[PDB]
């Protein structure tokens, strides 16, 4: 699966004004809360190290053991390609969704060991078939743990707007061109308020 | 220097480094 997207910055200070701005033009938006954890095999390359993600917007904080009660989407993301500044970005990313007692444990068996863990926190809006998410990386207050306080990993944090939409066959061109097209679409729609632009991911 | 922040947070997702910024 390929992924086209653009990346942008928003300050705190202006966070309010932004999302107003992004609910006057988009649609949406929908609440954003997940819980990720990154596991390596047992120079290292990211590119091939599974990313599990659980919706916790959906979970009692007071759940004990969460973990074993969800759905996990497992993510494998390359690096963005080369060579396409001042284009949109683009890199391979390839899902799947999977359950039963725990996950967790399955990929160990796979011979991969845990690297780390965060939270997302944000919104997501949608428009010209893309999706446009500004949000705010947390850190669990304790291992695992999706009871709040998420603490920032700075103080002074932006917020990240990440464009993007998914393209299944990369071998389709009209498909890759329909979706930058849509892209360069959504990016002179939030120039007014925010600066969109290929970043290496 | 939110650019930069950007490309430290994004650093951290992707290989769990900590940049100094980032306590």
């Amino acid at each position: 699966m390929q992924e086209l997207y653009l990346l942008g910055v928003v300050p705190s200070r202006r966070f309010e004004a932004v999302v107003n701005s992004l609910s006057k033009t988009l649609d949406g938006p929908k609440t954003i809360l997940e819980f990720w954890v990154v596991y390596r095999p047992k120079p290292r390359q990211p590119d091939s190290w599974l990313r599990l993600c659980s919706n916790i917007e959906s979970h009692d904080e007071t759940d004990t053991e969460w973990s074993k009660n969800t759905q996990w989407s497992m993510y494998l993301e390359g690096n963005s390609e080369p060579k396409r500044e001042d284009k949109c970005g683009i890199r391979p990313v390839n899902r799947a969704k999977l359950t039963n007692g725990s996950v967790t444990e399955f990929v160990e068996k796979m011979g991969y060991e845990f690297s780390h863990e965060y939270i997302i926190q944000g919104l997501e809006y949608f428009f010209f078939d893309t999706t446009v998410r500004i949000y705010q990386t947390l850190i669990p207050s304790q291992q695992r743990s999706i009871k709040p306080p998420f603490h920032p990993m700075n103080e002074e944090q932006p917020w990240i707007l990440h464009v993007y939409t998914h393209v299944a066959d990369a071998s389709n061109q009209v498909a890759m061109a329909k979706a930058e097209a849509n892209l360069t679409k959504v990016k002179t729609l939030l120039s007014a308020f925010c600066d969109l632009k290929n970043v290496r991911l | 220097n939110a650019n930069q922040m950007l490309t430290d947070i994004l650093s951290f997702m992707k290989s769990g480094k900590r940049a100094a910024a980032l306590e």
